RNA sequence: AUUGGGCGUAAAGCAAGCGCAGGCGGAUUGAAAAGUCUGGUGUUAAAGGCAGCUGCUUAACAGUUGUAUGCAUUGGAAAC
RNA sequence: GGCGAAGGCGAAAACUUAGGCCAUUACUGACGCUUAGGCUUGAAAGUGUGGGGAGCAAAUAGGAUUAGAUACCCUAGUAGUCCACACCGUAAACGAUAGAUACUAGCUGUCGGGGCGAUCCCCUCGGUAGUGAAGUUAACACAUUAAGUAUCUCGCCUGG
RNA sequence: GGUGCAUGGUUGUCGUCAGCUCGUGUCGUGAGAUGUUGGGUUAAGUCCCGCAACGAGCGCAACCCUUAUCGUUAGUUACA
RNA sequence: CUGCUGAUAAGGUCUUCAAAA
């Protein structure tokens, strides 16, 4: 049947909120909320290619910041810190010009097992016309050799543009889905295909969190040095 | 010599199973028969084989060879394999024979990793145990040794098996004829000659015929690892033997009233 | 250079408590041409997995082939269920006038030219069975020798 | 399905018996030689088939040489 | 469990009568197996003539149940079931397996003759059953009473 | 605007019921079987014995929140 | 411990493929 949302569940126990901040009045936290969905979605959907593992945003009364985490951010640094000028221009016309930005990359450490982008890259090759079981399989592969616990794919629609939709799964090793101590990264992601929709949800579960708090922590961001700039 | 004539007829290696529980293709080893209704031996078929077996295990362990011992029967010959196991360290399953314990070597050879790596983690210890998961822990390592205690020594599948009773242990000789390892035995006249290839007539329900002869074997084994031997080359005074507890002795085969016909009518 | 070939791709399949349970068996043929052919049949959720079971299982169970002059020797009827296969020795030249299944089998295992029918059924596994029966159940002409006290096939 | 199939449950053992004609049939000896095997002879028209060669620009085609099967008679073989 | 080739045969007796098993130092000396055509028998129902008719019961009448009930239930009830003599000649007439002959592990019962002599039990020759390897089969299963290894003869089959 | 019978996402239902499978091995010509059935105990395929099976995954359970007793921290805008 | 208990319009998806990693 229908299961509860992996990261839904999690929240406010084991995984701190991706937008920390607290608004003024009702009017105000409606203006704020649509923003931050507006700089994330742009974040997501476009400068695609550098593989944004997750964008978390820290407001105050006024002043905003933002920690940008990704995989390969040459690609929003630019030839010598050109697209950057054009990303912050770009946040600055979505919030506003009489706001402070405080924009911060973050080279993210050991990308191979973090949902987001194990799915943004299963998407591309759905869309590139990648024949699927060869994708799964080598998107599984290389997410188990990255050094994680179990994977869960299913990848469900119009498959190889047939006329009746099946899905495909593809669980290797242990995901305790029930379990919240477990450390379970979920994502998911469309892949725009020539037939339609193709959509894939990626489970991945990365160890068991033995220490007790609400975060505060990195998550897989800490096996290399995580320090890349673009602040003040 | 190895044995005595007269200590072989006096342990009653010479005696089979009752005429009506008999294997025709078995004939060679029993002489033409007569009014004894306990199917007598030949003792120079008896003593050939006993050789022929005893010269092929101590070749094998010469040249370093594993071999394991398979009793999962009476508890007598439980406990006789594992004294035997504790005169010669070679290996045995005195508890039921796991499926595939051969043909299916790799999952229970990830077993007993499993099991050696657990008795390490206990021995080395910690106070994190505490009382009931140290008990949980120590409930596992009793389950795994009573079931894999023998088997944990080797890492290799064995060169050969001793099989106490191949009618009872169809499965262990059935594993080494399909793996293609010899396999030695005590048949007892109602075994397929086929499936054994160093095939021993002997008696199989006398717990001091039984003994004599899995200790000949093991005797064997000791004398090519080099200890002092036990029962083999030896005289009266120091062959002899008592008969376990709990006129003559009787190996007859008897409670046929519980053999009823299948359930059947209508 | 143990070359293997698929004879046969099925999709067989179960019932459950709603819906079907649909796998693919596989039907492979493992030679090397020289003399060693085994055959495999496997069952799978995919293709993939059941092809590299069934090569897995035909690898495991080899038997020895011997050949005469490119040839099977003597004419034999192999046997298996109702499948009955004939194979006839040929000259040097013929080739395989085998076709499916036992072509299959005789190419993998190496021989050059046979004569071939099938006489029974046509289900690829059976046929193969005849044919390895068929092929099996020769004799080469030193163990009837051994056999009759002859001196090595001479008159 | 003579070579070359089947009849318990898929098509197919008559409801059973007494049985003439037919088919098959224990062991050994002798004779003859109707079947069987083999040698000689006569014939089985020509064309056609297969093998070789020649001629048409090669082929298709034409021509040329060889090439079986059965019957009858006569002479032997005697295992069935 | 016994008998007969099959259908079939069970209160007692008499008369007439058919086949079978075991042992044969006896006799005939291949006289045998199968059998197209032919003849004989062949459950029950059914027919014809004459008897018989207690019980049961097709057809039939009524009462119930039912949407209806020409059926299941109940109360009555003729032919029939019974005998003699003549026909009919069909059955899931089944071991769904034609008959004859030779050979091929074993184990457990039971019935008859014969050998010993309390029963019981042992051996031999046969009948009838169960279990069971080789072997056969598409599988179920058959497995010395074969559906196994083979022969002979007859009958039969060729998609619905 | 049509097509939920071209789809993604989300949801109802069997049902918070206890089931659904896989790897290796073995049996069978094959679909397939074994494990998952058998005996005890539970809400439970929960666990333990048995066992040609040995293991594993999802599900179950626990980890999460709250109510029930108490200790400590703090005493205002509670108490006083 | 034997009441009663009848029916369900037609045609249909659903496996694309292992060549291979
Ligand atoms: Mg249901
Ligand atoms: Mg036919
Ligand atoms: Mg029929
Ligand atoms: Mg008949
Ligand atoms: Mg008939
Ligand atoms: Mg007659
Ligand atoms: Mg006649
Ligand atoms: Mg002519
Ligand atoms: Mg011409
Ligand atoms: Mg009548
Ligand atoms: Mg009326
Ligand atoms: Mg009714
Ligand atoms: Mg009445
Ligand atoms: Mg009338
Ligand atoms: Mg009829
Ligand atoms: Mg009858
Ligand atoms: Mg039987
Ligand atoms: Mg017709
Ligand atoms: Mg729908
Ligand atoms: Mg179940
Ligand atoms: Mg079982
Ligand atoms: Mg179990
Ligand atoms: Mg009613
Ligand atoms: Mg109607």
């Amino acid at each position: 049947g229908q299961k509860v949302n992996s990261n839904g569940l999690r929240f406010g126990i084991n995984k701190n909120w991706i937008s920390r901040w607290t608004a003024n009045s009702h009017a105000q936290t409606a203006k704020w909320l649509i923003e931050d969905e507006k700089i994330r979605n742009l974040f997501f959907v476009n400068y695609r290619n550098a593989q944004v593992s997750n964008v978390e945003i820290e407001r105050t009364q006024a002043t905003v910041d933002v920690f940008v985490y990704a995989a390969q951010p040459a690609f929003l640094i630019g030839s010598e810190n050109k697209n950057i000028q054009k990303i912050t221009k770009q946040i600055k016309q979505i919030i506003g010009r009489t706001t402070n930005l405080d924009l911060t990359i973050n080279e993210i450490g050991s990308p191979m097992l973090s949902a987001r982008i194990i799915a943004r890259d299963l998407a591309n090759a759905i869309e590139a016309r990648v024949p699927l079981r060869t994708a799964m399989r080598q998107s599984l592969i290389k997410v188990l050799k990255a050094g994680a616990n179990g994977i869960k794919v299913l990848v469900s629609g119009r498959l190889n543009g047939a006329e009746i939709a099946r899905d495909k799964m593809y669980i290797e090793g242990n995901m305790p889905l029930s379990t919240l101590r477990a450390d379970i990264d979920y994502a998911l992601e469309k892949a725009q295909t020539t037939y339609g929709v193709i959509g894939v949800k990626v489970w991945i579960n990365r160890g068991m969190i033995y220490t007790k708090g609400l975060n505060r922590t990195p998550a897989h961001i800490l096996h290399p040095q995580k320090k890349q700039p673009n602040r003040q | 010599e190895l044995v005595s004539l007269a200590k072989l007829g006096e342990m009653r290696t010479h005696v089979g199973m009752v005429k009506r529980y008999w294997n025709p293709k078995m004939g060679f080893f029993i002489e033409p028969e007569r009014k004894h209704n306990n199917d007598h031996f030949v003792l120079e078929l008896q003593r050939q084989s006993l050789q022929t077996a005893y010269n092929y295990v101590k070749e094998v362990a010469q040249n370093n060879g594993q071999i394991l011992f398979v009793g999962t029967k009476n508890d007598y010959v439980k406990k006789l394999v594992n004294n035997i196991a504790k005169r010669v360290d070679v290996a045995f399953i005195t508890q039921r024979w796991l499926g595939g314990t051969l043909t299916n070597f790799k999952t229970l050879s990830i077993s007993i990793n499993k099991l050696n790596k657990l008795v390490e983690k206990q021995a080395e210890n910690a106070a994190d145990l505490t009382k009931k998961e140290n008990l949980m822990l120590s409930r596992e390592i009793e389950r795994l040794e009573k079931f894999f205690g023998g088997v944990k020594s080797l890492k290799r599948l064995p060169n050969l098996l001793i099989v106490d009773d191949p009618v009872y242990e169809k499965n262990a000789v059935a594993e080494a004829n399909i793996l293609r390892i010899p396999v030695v035995a005590l048949c007892n006249t109602n075994t397929n000659p086929e499936l054994v290839d160093f095939i021993i007539p002997a008696n199989n329900h006398q717990p001091q015929s039984t003994c004599l002869l899995m200790n000949l074997l093991a005797d064997a084994v000791a004398e090519a690892k080099a200890m002092p031997t036990m029962f083999a080359y030896k005289p009266d005074e120091e062959i002899q033997i008592e008969i376990p507890q709990k006129k003559q002795i009787t190996s007859q085969r008897l409670n046929i009233t519980r053999n009823p016909e299948v359930l059947t009518r209508e | 250079e143990f070359e293997e070939r698929i004879v046969k791709l099925k999709r067989i399949s179960k019932t459950t408590k709603g819906g079907r349970n649909m796998r693919f068996s596989v039907l492979v043929v493992v030679g090397n041409r020289k003399g060693k052919i085994g055959y495999g049949i496997a069952k799978a959720l995919e293709v993939p997995n059941a092809i590299k079971k069934a090569i897995k299982a035909a690898h495991n169970s080899l038997h020895t082939i011997e050949i005469h002059k490119g040839s099977i020797y003597h004419e034999v009827i192999g046997r298996s269920g109702a499948s009955r296969v004939l194979l006839k020795p040929a000259p040097q030249g013929t080739g395989i006038i085998a076709g499916g299944a036992i072509r299959a089998i005789i190419e993998l295992a190496g021989y050059s030219d046979i004569y071939t029918k099938n006489l029974g059924r046509n289900t690829p596994i059976n046929m193969i069975h005849a044919t390895m029966d068929g092929i099996l159940k020769q004799l080469s002409p030193r163990r009837v020798a051994i056999l009759r006290n002859k001196n090595l096939n001479e008159l």
